[PDB]
């Protein structure tokens, strides 16, 4: 797409290791075309990463020309031993040597010489009649991996450029899978020297692909795919997008230079975190960048951290997000204070993403074997009464307030277990809708307290007598403390199941049940119509 | 006390028989594995420096025929103790991993290679050549060329500044006096190692140091030696022309001259080891080089300094 | 809802998420983030941490994470501060200093490592209660329940450590032992344990070597437990080294007192000699006129024989102490008796019994093995960083050490703004301390300049104030002493590498790395002869770059494009002036090198002296005066937006600094009178550069001076925007040094046109109102 | 700042200005999320009235409570560090609940 990619230069510094300096020498023959090149033999020079041929164009001078216009008269160059003026059927005789012979490139249809135009160190290359005295060139053969990578670069560039712009979907899929297999890291069980050799080759190929602008090409392909997908075929499109993210991750994994180059697209990468299908690949690419490139941590802003935290909030509890945040906090033993402060201020105080921990007291419930029911045509009395004396309570025994609640529980669903449960555990009377409890200050039902006024209100302390009254007819539940009535009650609850007195507590309490008769004399007079609970016992029971 | 009791008995304890590798083999393999890891730069490793120093000290420990033969057998046993545990390959790997940059690790690596190669140990030479031809390690020769190109010659400007400072009544430190010909011990060690590779007319290594067949790149070590010899000869000519018009030579000039002559003697011995046997390829490489210009300059310096120094009794 | 934490023993996904949550908790408070640690105390408190470290049914990853979280919140910062200030041994001379003995008794048996009195200046750590109502470094922790709990947990882990046990805590032996050993090592480095606790730890490690007259080291262990044991043994080695250093210092104090008494007695005997010989008295007076270090060297060198004035008893005492020190260091089968033998046998047995698969364990094992056979070398390295102070200098030193510790704790932090203010205040507190400018050797032993250089390198940029404070500190450090100047001169190449920073801002003069590079060579003739041609060539390359293109910082602010940068060029010329001229005499080699480099790149000379188009020096100065007269050229246009840089005065200052540098590059007259060819060549080049007519014309330029108004006011012109008398002093210096005044007619011409108007102008400013103006 | 009487005390002795008050507290959010407790570290809190060290709600509750009185204090977000609450623990504009017992 660049208009000046067809010009030819003598460049020094880094250009001798790239894939743009690679030319194929192609003799003008089909049989024995892999044989020795002689002095004065015609050939074409093909540029590997573009596919163009060195030529004497009609309008301009020395230039790269398309293959469709590269006739023999335009593209014909020979190596001469000096500027001092057959096709045999075999391997021939070796004449031109790598690294030793000094070759003068001469155009054949014109007789001109490949010279440099007289002026970084970047000389324009022209064709001149006379030339200079240092026009000679030295040939150096490249490795097989470099030339293979350069041809793969040309083919992939052509395919992705026609994809960015019917479209060869299967060719794109096969190319993406082949490229992902091409940048595959060596297995961990490999021998150390072979593993290091394969890592060296992989790093060289990653550098070669980065130097030809393949990362930017993959980014433009991803942008074009997102534009197409925003506006089956959709399954193929999302598969190609997933393979593109895998290719990007494989291209930048383990290479510091590629990640440092890619750190400029941090806003783009963070902004593409909203989508469900693209989230895992973006997260993998981001983690590779944060592990390798150290300046990407400097480039991280507050909005990026909030986007990552919102990804954690909207996608579930994934620990790879936590790994990304950990990588954001430290890089190679250096702590970034801004990232630490932003993570602490935007992740911790909400207390709804991370699992919480605490130390809680264990709570147990104790009941007498007194069960009260309501049924049609039943010989069961409906008004019942009992009392509880608190001999000793030690609040803050275990740095947590001592649980102590007393009341009525229904056998329909009141099944407290020690340990976990609803809320923060420690489930007692009033922590579900089957128990109705009093703690001295509040009324508890459904694990929701309601503060209720009373004469000299306080928590259940020592020498306190709590009287509980249950009227199953209405139904209603009322409490009294030291004879003083508590100004609150429970009503309109389910009368199914059996009702029993219950006390729930943590450690550090001493209480006594009084049910009347020979099972505890009441310290206060029961209300009118309310029977003591000991009358509910069967005659053949204790 | 510290210059005598340091690392006094650790090497026999490491190899003392009570894992198939012994502890010394394990630490050598650890250093080899660190050297083989692909890195951009050889980072500083004090552990390698200390252990390679103690290995080189372990190897380096008239007369009758029996006494000389027992000394040779003792040296062979001490070198076998190290090279049967992979020390020669480790030396080559550390030289390759230096990337042509001088460091204390390079210094101790060359000293250890000299210690295991001393006396022209043919087994160590065979192991080193087998490793270099099996692995096709062009980085070793690239690093050798880079290390040879960074060797220093006589510095006349630094000598003049030192003389001015000494004339202004200032006592010069050792580091200041070691700036005229800096790191000459490293230069002598490098060319001694290159000489010991070819010792005994080992024609395979003699041909391999010239052209490395099978490798991607080829470095001609002989021509690099000639290039450093030419630079050193030019520096010695400059020093002579500094001292040509003076009746006497002071102690600093004699000290720097002695250092330069020691380095030149090592380089001449290295070239003689390259070409003896004879090696036709190395002889033709030396003939088509810049050796003759160095010979002409050295002949000029030899004649004039011979006539100059014969006339005084303080320059014997 | 909630479950038990032990129900994570089977829920793998929630366990992994909570383990990485604990890792993130450790990460957000890493490297002394105290505010985040106080915030974290409101999520996991001390009761939870104690429960989690005591619990045995917890999963191994959760147990490790809870131990790591406890160390990170409460113990990591104190351990880091102890580890930073551990390679220096600052010992005051008290009565308790003498009490340190090499051996605990006369039986010549080693004492336990880490047990005993320590005479060293190790500053403590500050803790405060994590109260969210109403902060001092790490959050508070009892540290007495914790160490007892750690000792009990280690004892219980060692007791239930058979190979047949099928329920190790955490699921493996590694999960059982590694967190406990990390906690034990963290509390050991912090100095929490007392002597009985260290004795319990040593009995748990090896009850035979550290007995009163099995262990952890004689059991089949995983490699992580071996790593933790290697760290513990390295700490024990450090304790033994510190004990040896303190014993050496105590014996040195006693020996110094004895030597002082003996020399006093010998001097009294010498001065009481009625008929002493002249030669013996002269030799004794020459011995007693030596510097005190020379006196100590003469007293201690026993190889001098009769020349050493030390009596036999003191020599016997020093021989006995040297023998005891060499025996104690292990310098001259059976079960081990000392720590060195135990460590050597343990490392050899570990490497023989198994092939170690972890590279870090191989490195730690062989480092610990090598340092057992390098006791004298480590003792020498420790003694190089050992310093001895007095009682009255203790407390300030402590404050100084605390400040230095804080700066080191900011070497691993990426530029916190609160940390930046803390570092600026720490540098200010160090510069105001009496020990800083009264004990420069202590500051060089502590390596303050290297730490500040590391900070400045890490910043280099976006933080001009930190770099300015670092540069002011380094310049004052150079100005304190000559040895400090040499120490900072050792870093001149890196100072000159990043020397194009802050030169455009006029408020940062004296606060740039170029100023630090200048201060390390200022008026030091030894160090100025130590300069290298690549350094001066780097400065000349910067100057040539300044003479070609305009300053982007000044071009952004709307200043006219004059085509070159005369603001930073003056700074490079000032550095070159400091390089070529030391103590009222030019350095001939530096001057010749600088002149050669300047004439090889004539764009350093500016647009006036470029040749083939350059108008000239006097024409340049007149053009700069015209620029200063025009506000459109001198200043940016109004509306384009603490000290403005006037362009005319900048051009004048550049040319004045260039003429000053070239006039200080002239050879001295004693070089010319000897007929040296190089001096004649340099003076000829300097004469060809600047003609006499330009110098006389610049000297003859009239000045603008304050006057008295008719209303009685004083009208002082702006001296930062006008031609100044300080722009004429380089012209006079160049005319005197390069050309010289040897003819009467030239002197009278110069007096008539240049000097007499200036003399009359200064005489006319001798009114009562105008005399005290700048 | 409403005050609930969990357990009444003497009702006569009250803290004054410049006198240290040794109290035990338990600070939690309005949603039931505990953040501070002096009883977990077994270190009672000591502060002097009149120096405005504690927040306005805590000071008002300490002034209103008698000796040996345990009470619940509801601090509005205006007096709960304003909209600039303690980051990492207390979110901005949050109502705080304290369970304060005056030991001395
Ligand atoms: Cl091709």
């Amino acid at each position: 797409n660049d208009a000046q990619h067809r010009r030819i230069f003598y460049e020094a510094g880094g250009a001798g290791t790239r894939a743009r300096s690679l030319w194929r020498v192609e003799p003008l023959r089909i049989s024995w075309s892999g044989s020795n090149i002689r002095w004065g033999q015609a050939f074409r020079l093909r540029h590997i990463t573009t596919g163009h041929y060195l030529a004497l164009t009609e309008d301009q001078g020395l230039l790269l020309q398309d293959r469709a216009k590269s006739d023999t008269k335009s593209t014909a160059f020979s190596f001469r031993a000096s500027k001092e003026i057959r096709d045999i059927e075999g391997m021939g005789v070796p004449e031109i040597k790598y690294g030793d012979s000094v070759c003068f490139v001469q155009h054949i249809a014109s007789g001109l010489w490949v010279t440099y135009k007289a002026q970084p160190l970047k000389r324009k290359v022209i064709l001149h009649q006379e030339g200079h005295m240092d026009d000679g060139l030295t040939l150096q053969r490249c490795q097989r991996e470099e030339s293979q990578a350069a041809r793969i670069i040309r083919n992939t560039t052509a395919l992705f450029s026609q994809f960015v712009s019917t479209l060869p979907i299967q060719e794109v899929l096969q190319t993406l899978q082949d490229l992902i297999a091409y940048f595959q890291p060596p297995e961990e069980e490999m021998q150390h020297e072979d593993k290091q050799n394969k890592l060296r080759s992989l790093k060289n190929r990653q550098n070669l692909f980065k130097e030809e602008g393949m990362l930017a090409l993959v980014l433009n392909c991803i942008d074009r795919l997102n534009i197409y997908n925003s506006v089956e075929s959709g399954m193929a499109w999302k598969e190609i997008l997933n393979l593109l993210y895998k290719l990007l991750a494989a291209l930048i994994r383990g290479n510091r230079n590629n990640c440092a180059q890619f750190s400029n697209n941090l806003d783009w990468l963070i902004s593409k975190l909203d989508r469900l299908e693209s989230s895992s690949g973006i997260l993998e690419v981001l983690h590779c960048i944060l592990i390798e490139s150290p300046e990407a941590l400097n480039l991280i802003a507050e909005g990026h951290i909030k986007s990552i935290i919102s990804l954690l909030d909207k996608h579930g509890r994934n620990h790879k997000v936590l790994d990304v945040l950990c990588s954001l906090c430290l890089c190679n033993g250096v702590a970034v204070r801004a990232n630490q402060n932003l993570i602490c201020d935007n992740l911790l105080p909400r207390r709804n993403l991370l699992l919480q921990t605490r130390l809680i007291n264990d709570v147990t419930s104790i009941r007498p074997n007194i069960f009260l029911g309501v049924a049609e045509g039943s010989a069961q009395y409906k008004k019942w009464y009992f009392e509880l004396i608190i001999d000793q309570v030690d609040p803050f025994l275990t740095a947590e307030p001592t649980h102590l609640r007393v009341g009525w529980a229904s056998s329909s669903g009141y099944a407290p277990y020690p340990g976990g449960g609803e809320g923060w555990g420690g489930n007692g009377v009033g922590d579900d809708l089957y128990s109705y409890g009093f703690d001295g200050l509040h009324l508890w039902s459904g694990r929701i307290p309601r503060a209720v006024a009373s004469i000299n209100l306080h928590l259940l302390r020592s020498d306190d007598v709590v009287s509980c009254c249950l009227d199953l007819g209405v139904p209603s539940i009322s409490f009294r403390i030291n004879g003083q009535p508590v100004q609150g009650m429970f009503e309109n609850f389910n009368t199914d199941g059996l009702f029993f007195p219950v006390v729930s507590f943590s450690a550090g309490v001493k209480v006594r049940f009084l049910t009347g008769g020979r099972h505890g004399e009441f310290k206060f007079l029961p209300p009118s119509g309310y029977a003591p609970c000991y009358e509910a016992l069967l005659p053949k029971e204790k | 006390v510290n210059e005598k009791t340091q690392y006094d008995r650790l090497i026999p304890i490491l190899m003392k028989s009570p894992k198939q590798p012994d502890p010394l083999h394990q630490i050598i393999l650890h250093f080899s594995r660190n050297a083989l890891t692909e890195r951009s730069k050889l980072e500083d490793d004090p552990l390698y420096t200390s252990y390679s120093s103690m290995m080189a000290k372990s190897c380096q420990s008239e007369k009758t025929f029996e006494e000389k033969e027992m000394e040779k057998q003792k040296t062979l046993y001490q070198q076998a103790r190290l090279h049967e545990r992979g020390a020669a390959e480790m030396v080559l790997q550390m030289i390759s991993a230096s990337k042509g940059e001088m460091s204390p690790m390079v210094v101790e690596t060359l000293k250890l290679g000299i210690a295991i190669l001393n006396g022209g140990n043919a087994g160590v030479q065979q192991k080193m050549l087998d490793y270099l031809k099996e692995k096709k390690d062009a980085g070793f020769f690239q690093s050798l060329s880079g290390l040879m190109q960074s060797c220093s010659v006589l510095d006349l400007n630094a000598f003049e500044r030192q003389n001015k400072a000494e004339g202004l009544g200032m006592v010069t430190e050792e580091g200041t006096r070691e700036k005229v010909l800096q790191n000459d011990e490293f230069t002598r060690d490098l060319f001694r190692f290159l000489q010991l590779l070819c010792e005994g007319h080992n024609s395979d290594f003699q041909n391999f140091l010239r052209t490395q067949m099978g490798n991607t790149t080829t470095i001609n070590v002989i021509i690099s030696t000639v290039d450093y010899l030419l630079r050193l000869q030019e520096s010695i000519s400059d020093f002579y022309w500094y001292y040509s018009g003076k009746d006497i030579i002071d102690e600093s000039g004699q000290h720097n001259f002695s250092k330069a002559l020691a380095v030149t003697k090592q380089i001449f011995n290295s070239l003689t080891e390259y070409i003896q046997g004879p090696c036709i390829g190395n002889q033709q490489s030396l003939a088509h080089s810049r050796l003759w210009d160095a010979v002409v300059g050295f002949l000029h310096v030899f004649a004039n300094m011979q006539m100059k120094l014969s006339q005084d009794s303080s320059q014997i | 809802r909630c479950v038990d934490i032990l129900e994570l023993c089977e829920q793998e996904d929630l366990m992994q998420f909570h383990y990485h949550t604990l890792r993130l908790y450790s990460a957000v408070c890493a490297l002394g983030n105290s505010r985040v640690a106080y915030a974290l105390c409101g999520h996991v408190d001390l009761s939870q941490l104690f429960y989690a470290i005591d619990n045995k049914y917890l999963p191994g990853l959760l147990r490790s994470g809870f131990y790591d979280l406890l160390i990170s919140i409460h113990l990591a910062n104190a351990k880091e501060r102890k580890l930073m200030m551990k390679n220096e041994y600052i010992i005051p001379i008290t009565s308790a200093t003498r009490k340190i003995r090499l051996y605990p008794d006369e039986s010549k048996r080693h004492g336990l490592p880490g047990v005993g009195l320590r005479t060293c200046l190790k500053p403590g750590f500050r803790f405060s209660t994590p109260c969210f109502v109403v902060q001092k470094q790490s959050p508070e922790i009892p540290l007495e329940i914790l160490k007892t709990k750690a000792l009990s947990m280690l004892t219980e882990a060692v007791q239930h450590s058979g190979a047949h046990i099928r329920d190790p805590v955490g699921g493996s032996v590694e999960f059982q032992f590694v967190p406990v050993l990390k906690l034990i090592g963290t509390l050991l480095v912090m100095g929490v344990f007392d002597d009985d606790d260290i004795r319990q730890i040593l009995l748990l490690i090896d009850p035979s070597v550290f007995g009163e007259h099995k262990g952890l080291l004689q059991t089949r262990l995983p490699e992580s437990v071996k790593l933790q044991m290697c760290e513990l043994l390295s700490y024990l080695c450090d304790c033994e080294l510190q004990h040896r250093v303190e014993a050496i210092v105590a014996f040195g104090d006693i020996y110094v007192s004895k030597l002082q008494a003996n020399q006093k007695s010998r001097y009294n005997e010498l001065m009481q000699a009625l008929n002493m010989s002249a030669a013996l008295t002269a030799r004794k007076t020459r011995e007693f006129r030596s510097p005190p270090q020379e006196q100590i060297n003469m007293l201690l060198n026993f190889q001098l024989g009769e020349n050493c004035p030390c009596p036999e008893e003191i020599r016997e005492e020093l021989y006995d102490f040297h023998e005891d020190l060499l025996i104690h260091c292990g310098v001259p089968e059976r079960c081990p008796t000392t720590l060195k033998e135990l460590i050597s046998q343990t490392m050899i047995r570990w490497a023989q019994e198994d092939q170690i698969q972890d590279a870090e364990l191989v490195r730690m094992m062989f480092s610990l093995l090598q340092r057992q056979y390098d006791s004298i070398g480590e003792l020498l390295q420790a003694l190089r960083k050992t310093y001895t102070i007095s009682q009255a200098s203790v407390s300030d030193t402590i404050n100084l050490l605390a400040a230095l510790g804080q700066i080191r704790c900011l070497l691993s932090v990426r530029m916190g703004k609160e940390e930046e203010l803390l570092m600026i205040n720490g540098l200010g507190d160090i510069m105001n301390n009496k020990v800083f400018y009264q004990h420069p050797n202590l500051m060089r032993v502590l390596g303050m300049h290297e730490t500040v250089m590391e900070v400045m390198v890490d910043v280099l940029i976006a933080f001009p104030k930190m770099v300015a404070s670092c540069c002011r500190f380094l310049c004052y450090f150079c100005r304190i002493s000559r040895q400090n100047q040499k120490a900072m001169f050792e870093h001149l190449s890196y100072l000159l590498e990043n020397s194009s920073v802050g030169l455009a801002s006029p408020s940062m003069r004296g606060s740039t790395p170029l100023d630090v590079a200048a201060s390390s060579v200022m008026d030091n003739n030894e160090l100025a002869l130590g300069l290298e041609e690549p350094d001066l060539e780097k400065v000349v390359t910067y100057l040539a770059g300044c003479g070609l293109q305009s300053c982007p910082m000044l071009l952004a602010k709307g200043y006219p494009d004059v085509g070159w940068n005369p603001i930073e060029g003056e700074r490079y010329l000032s550095f070159l002036r400091f390089a070529v001229f030391v103590n009222s005499e030019s350095v001939e080699e530096n001057a010749s090198v600088v002149v050669k480099l300047l004439i090889r790149r004539p764009e350093c000379f500016g647009p006036a002296l470029r040749g083939e188009g350059g108008n000239g020096l006097l024409a340049a100065m007149q053009g700069a005066i015209k620029i200063s007269e025009n506000p459109a050229l001198d200043l940016p246009s109004q509306g384009y937006k603490e000290e403005i840089v006037h362009m005319g005065n900048a051009i004048m200052s550049f040319y004045s600094a260039l003429i000053d540098l070239l006039g200080r590059c002239a050879p001295e007259m004693h070089l010319i009178q000897t007929g040296k060819g190089e001096a004649i060549r340099i003076r000829s080049i300097l004469r060809s550069l600047v003609p006499t007519e330009d110098l006389v014309g610049i000297i003859s330029i009239p000045l603008k001076l304050p006057s008295l108004n008719k209303d009685g006011s004083i009208s002082e012109p702006d001296m930062a925007a006008n031609f100044c008398p300080d722009h004429k002093a380089p012209m006079v210096l160049f005319l005197d040094r390069v050309y010289g005044i040897k003819d009467q007619t030239f002197l009278l011409h110069l007096l008539e046109v240049g000097f007499l108007p200036d003399l009359r102008a200064s005489a006319s400013l001798d009114t009562v109102s105008l005399s005290t103006t700048e | 700042v409403e005050i609930e009487t969990i357990s009444p005390g003497d009702g006569r002795t009250f803290p004054k200005k410049g006198q240290t008050c040794v109290v035990h507290y338990t600070g939690m959010l309005q949603n039931g999320k505990k953040f501070d407790s002096s009883r977990d570290r077994n270190k009672p809190f000591k502060f002097r009235i009149g120096k405005q060290e504690v927040i306005k709600g805590f000071e008002e509750g300490a002034a209103q409570m008698s000796l040996g009185q345990r009470a619940k204090l509801t601090c509005t977000p205006d007096v709960a560090y304003g909209a600039t609450g303690h980051p990492g623990v207390i979110p901005p504009n949050a109502t705080l609940i304290f369970d304060v017992e005056l030991l001395n």
